[PDB]
């Protein structure tokens, strides 16, 4: 249900070429800083493009993030801004009530003697966003039933008799204190966010925080430069619903010559590494900035862009570590 | 399910097929089996091998000669070996696919659960007890319990379960071909240590197994300029009939070719040819049907060949060595013997066969030609 | 049951060595093992001088390296068993009155093997106790990938050394890379799976129910030891003690030898369908034993 | 054709239109 004039609005809004910046603002206003994550976040809700072999194998679309750092970095408050701007989300605390389900679960009505089938929370999110918090915490049932949705995106339901398999296409957003190490592997970026104690910085916080304690009288203010959170969300969805891009010749040239000095510069270090995986992590971070700038070919600097965003990110976490 | 249904055209499509590929068909099947991934040439041609299969002899005092091959990948991670499985799981009949640590608290083997509600007991089956004469997908070997691999030694070895606790005294077939594919424990695969010292498990699973392939991560340059362009070549793959900058729905006459599109199948100066998915399953349909019976030059060549194999292993060794060279070698390329046999569609074994089973079992163990 | 003409085509002489062999004909060579599998079916003979029980059962144990046929002759016991269940390490009341196949009999728990101790000394599973009147057949491996004459038998095969000592016959078999023996399973294995049945041999191998109900007329004769014969009993186990005690380095020919001396001689007699155990069974026994010795040495 | 499948003994056991 989008009117004409929303969408006359909407190709307004991506024809300009600070499309990216916005976004990236546009996200957790109220949280300080944290500029990369707000990027990669966007990244995150614009999503891939999935594509289809003739073989009948699908390449999935989905970028999944993992924010690892010091608690008291408002983790939890930007998981619940996300959760409320995709069009499809959902929000599940680990180990608490079993991070609701995320296993698609067969119960028996005693009163009835019926057999119900509900699907785990991922089955409800499919094509959507799953914000998981407290990824460490998670029972041991639900870490089966995330390590094999990350990999399948098929969950199975094989209890009582009944055996079917349900379809489960989401993006993961997880946060966690500290460090299982396979599903750490299936991440995309990995951000270590780590704590800075530049004076300017911390006062700025300081002074923040009380500004809003004191303006909770006044909490009707509002924001400028920014993006209504229902403007958003159509936003989303129209750019998802069209436009599905595709890499183009020159960048496929840079992108393969940087992957190649990458691995051999990796190698020789170890003589004294980036596989494939990361490679088509890249491609899709590549895509979806295609895909938020609404054009059906992705151009050098988005290429240039996603390397930038995974040496800050993956890179940085394995060095840091 | 799905009938397979032939026809008289299809009949004469297959024959057309065989005749002008009387050679080298083996390695146009082992090219076509999967065009994404690149390389892996011995590791498709075991796959098809295992697809077609062998051949169950049963004596006359009733000792059973299994004819199911099992294959097992271990190496570093990021080199597709979980797409292979996905492609046999794609291409079988009959796969059923398993997390390695088993279908809840049932396991790859069958057990017996009570419902906890009325406290009934009641036989559930296994992943491998469901898929009886087909081919059971592992992903994961290693993350296993303990009582999964001692019932995994009995399914493999006899190919029936057992089982007679709580009063139910019973038996289960589960004869299946299992393909299973494992990571290190050290995060990348020491060469120097023994695979079971790898893997992180005992030697005799390992000595249940056929072939023991073991996929090395190389950091050569040349390897990775070619993997790069081909992955950057299937990702940048637009169907045809499809206006630019178009995205996917996502909704909620047999060819014995396909049709040569340069982004995918590579601009090989148009040499290239690669058989259609549907060809393929009906092929191998076909070929599982047929029934080859062995001849005394291929005995005597796979005898010979088994005294020469035995006698290089007791010499050398000095590197690692995946495997040592049991009476088992023997079982296996006889196996292969008649699987080429019957994807070649002759009835009779010959010469051949055993040279390409030959090559496979060596290529295997010593992890070098010849 | 049986006919006359079946006892007359089975009572010539040298018939133990053709139903020893006649036992899985597939598998080439074994034939020590193949006979110890027999007089296991067979078993001895119970007897009560002065109420004293005296148990017949008899239990093989078949240890070396993997890959050598165990579960084929595992198997081919269980199946020609009129009563037998087969089990992994990880059941025996059910086995009463048969036979027990317990292969890979290095990964079982010890608790349950104080109960197989018990057993193997009573016969009974004491919880009101059931019986457990079970012959048991065991077979092991190695636990470091290969077996090594310089290790003992515990340190190879990591197990209790006095329950070792309970089996009646302990076998190690080992593979040998050997060229001709090589070429030899080779051509035999190629003839079994081409012809769908074993090479020609000098006898035909017998039948399965034939060889049941052989088996069953042979047990039900039960003979008796004359203590003439026993005089050469001193002398051959007053000789095995001397061995014995020149070098203590392998297990000592204690009284359960010599008990499963006589079980044996009287199976062997059994077979014969005699009721009075004669030198020739002490002399089988002795040779049996005496290959198991060798075979244990490397 | 359909003798051709006769010929190796396969065609009493194909699905045949
Ligand atoms: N810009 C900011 N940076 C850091 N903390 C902030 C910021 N703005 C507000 N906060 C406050 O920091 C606290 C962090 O809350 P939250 O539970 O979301 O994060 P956390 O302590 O990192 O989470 P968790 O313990 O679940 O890992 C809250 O009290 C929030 O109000
Ligand atoms: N020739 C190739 N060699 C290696 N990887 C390839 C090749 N062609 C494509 N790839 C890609 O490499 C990636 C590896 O896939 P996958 O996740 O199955 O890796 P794996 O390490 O084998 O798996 P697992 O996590 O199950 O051990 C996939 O994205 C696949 O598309
Ligand atoms: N006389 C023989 N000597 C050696 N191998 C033989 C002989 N006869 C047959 N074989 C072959 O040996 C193999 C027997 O394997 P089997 O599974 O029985 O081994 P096993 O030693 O019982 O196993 P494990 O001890 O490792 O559990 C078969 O391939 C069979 O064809």
């Amino acid at each position: 249900a989008i009117t004409p004039q929303e969408e006359e609005e909407f190709r307004r809004l991506a024809a300009k070429p600070d499309i990216y910046e916005t976004v990236a603002k546009s996200i957790a206003p109220s949280i300080y800083g944290s500029s990369d994550i707000k990027k990669a976040i966007a990244c995150l809700l614009f999503g891939g493009s999935r594509k289809r072999l003739p073989d009948g194998l699908t390449r999935r679309g989905d970028v999944n993030l993992l924010m690892l750092g010091d608690p008291g970095t408002a983790k939890s408050q930007l998981l619940k801004f996300v959760e409320r701007c995709s069009p499809i989300g959902v929000y599940t605390s680990g180990k608490g009530s079993s991070a609701a389900g995320l296993t698609a679960s067969v119960m028996r009505d005693p009163v009835s003697r019926n057999f119900i089938m509900e699907g785990g929370a991922m089955v409800l999110a499919d094509g959507g966003v799953v914000c998981i918090d407290e990824f460490d915490k998670m029972r041991e049932d639900d870490r089966v039933a995330i390590h094999e949705a990350m990999e399948q995106q098929t969950i199975s339901i094989a209890k009582a008799g009944i055996t079917t398999t349900l379809n489960s296409r989401c993006s993961v957003l997880a946060a966690a204190n500290s460090v299982m190490p396979t599903i750490l592997s299936r991440f995309d970026m990995i951000f270590i966010v780590k704590d800075e104690h530049n004076e300017q910085r911390d006062m700025t916080l300081a002074k923040h925080v009380m500004n809003v304690h004191l303006s909770a009288r006044t909490q009707s203010s509002s924001v400028e430069g920014e993006v209504d959170l229902n403007t958003l969300k159509k936003y989303i969805a129209y750019c998802r619903a069209k436009c599905g891009p595709r890499l183009s010749a020159e960048a496929a040239e840079k992108l393969k010559n940087r992957y190649i000095l990458m691995r051999s510069g990796a190698r020789e270090h170890e003589r004294e590494p980036i596989t494939v995986r990361q490679l088509e992590a890249i491609v899709r971070i590549s895509e979806s900035l295609g895909k938020m700038k609404l054009q059906p070919f992705a151009t050098e600097t988005d290429v240039e862009e996603a390397l930038r965003l995974f040496q800050v990110s993956t890179l940085d976490a394995a060095m840091s570590g | 399910e799905i009938a397979p249904t032939f026809s008289a055209d299809d009949v004469a499509k297959i024959k057309k097929f065989c005749k002008a590929h009387s050679k080298d068909i083996f390695e146009h099947l082992s090219k076509s089996l999967a065009p994404s991934i690149h390389g892996h040439e011995y590791i498709k041609k075991a796959i098809l091998c295992m697809l077609l299969g062998g051949n169950e002899k049963v004596l006359e005092n009733g000792t059973r000669i299994r004819g199911d091959i099992n294959v097992l990948l271990i190496g570093d991670p990021s080199v597709a070996k979980s797409q292979l499985l996905r492609y046999v799981l794609h291409t079988a009949p009959r796969a059923i696919p398993t997390t390695g640590r088993g279908s809840s608290g049932v396991g790859l083997t069958a057990a017996v659960t009570t419902d906890q509600e009325t406290g009934e007991r009641r036989l559930e089956a296994g992943a491998m007890v469901l898929a009886d004469r087909g081919v059971v997908c592992i992903d994961e070997f290693d993350k296993m319990s303990d009582m999964d691999r001692t019932a995994i030694h009995e399914v493999m070895e006899q190919g029936r379960v057992t089982i007679a606790k709580a009063g139910i005294q019973a038996r289960l077939n589960a004869r299946c071909s299992v393909l299973a594919a494992a990571n290190p424990v050290y995060g990348r695969y020491d060469q120097y240590r023994t695979p079971m010292e790898n893997i992180g498990l005992q030697d005799s699973l390992l000595s249940r197994f056929d072939l023991l392939f073991i996929v090395l991560d190389k950091m050569d340059a040349d390897n990775d300029q070619e993997i790069a362009d081909h992955v950057l070549r299937m990702h940048r793959y637009r169907t045809p009939g499809e206006q630019d900058g178009y995205a996917l729905p996502l909704g909620c006459e047999l060819q014995i070719y396909e049709k040569h599109d340069n982004l995918l199948h590579g601009p090989r100066k148009n040499k290239s040819k690669i058989v259609s998915m549907q060809f393929i399953r009906k092929y191998i349909h076909v070929a599982k049907l047929i029934k080859p019976v062995l001849t005394s030059e291929a005995a005597d060549y796979i005898s010979q060949e088994y005294a020469k194999i035995r006698n290089h292993d007791q010499i050398n060794n000095d590197s690692a060595r995946t495997m040592p060279v049991t009476a088992r070698a023997l079982e296996t390329m006889i196996r292969l013997s008649t699987a080429h046999a019957k994807v070649r569609m002759s009835k009779t074994i010959e010469r051949q066969d055993a040279e390409t089973a030959l090559e496979l079992v060596q290529f295997a163990y010593f992890k070098k030609v010849l | 049951e049986l006919s006359e003409e079946e006892l007359r085509q089975i009572t010539e002489e040298d018939f133990y060595e053709k139903l020893a062999a006649s036992i899985a004909p597939e598998i080439y060579g074994h034939e020590d093992v193949k006979k110890a599998l027999l007089l296991l079916l067979v078993g001895g003979v119970d007897h009560s001088p002065r109420g004293m029980k005296i148990r017949g059962n008899i239990n093989v144990c078949l240890m070396g390296d993997p890959g050598v046929a165990k579960s084929q002759l595992l198997s081919y016991i269980d199946r020609l068993a009129p009563r037998s269940q087969y089990t992994t390490g990880r059941a025996l009341v059910l086995a009463d009155q048969g036979v027990c196949c317990i292969d890979e009999f290095d990964k079982m728990m010890d608790s349950d093997r104080t109960a197989i101790h018990e057993v193997m000394e009573q016969q009974t599973i004491s919880i009101t106790t059931l019986n457990a009147r079970c012959s048991i057949l065991a077979a092991a491996n190695p636990a470091y990938g290969r077996y090594n004459p310089k290790k003992t038998v515990e340190q190879n095969i990591q197990l209790p050394a006095a329950l070792l000592s309970r089996f009646d016959l302990l076998w190690l078999i080992q593979d040998k890379p050997d060229r001709d023996n090589d070429l030899r399973l080779a051509q035999h294995i190629t003839y079994v799976h081409q012809h769908s049945k074993q090479p020609p041999s000098q006898f035909q191998p017998m039948d399965m129910k034939l060889m049941r109900r052989y088996i069953t007329m042979c047990k039900s004769k039960q003979p008796a030891i004359p203590e003439s014969l026993a005089d050469y009993l001193t002398a051959a186990y007053v000789e095995m003690r001397k061995e014995a005690r020149t070098n203590k380095d392998m297990t000592f020919t204690s009284a359960r030898t010599l008990l499963s001396i006589l079980r044996l001689s009287t199976a062997l007699a059994r077979l014969r369908l005699e009721d009075v155990v004669e030198k020739e069974d002490v002399n089988e026994a002795m040779r049996l034993t005496e290959m198991s010795k060798d075979s244990l040495q490397g | 054709s359909f003798s051709w499948l006769e010929e190796m003994g396969v065609e009493d056991k194909i699905k045949k239109p």
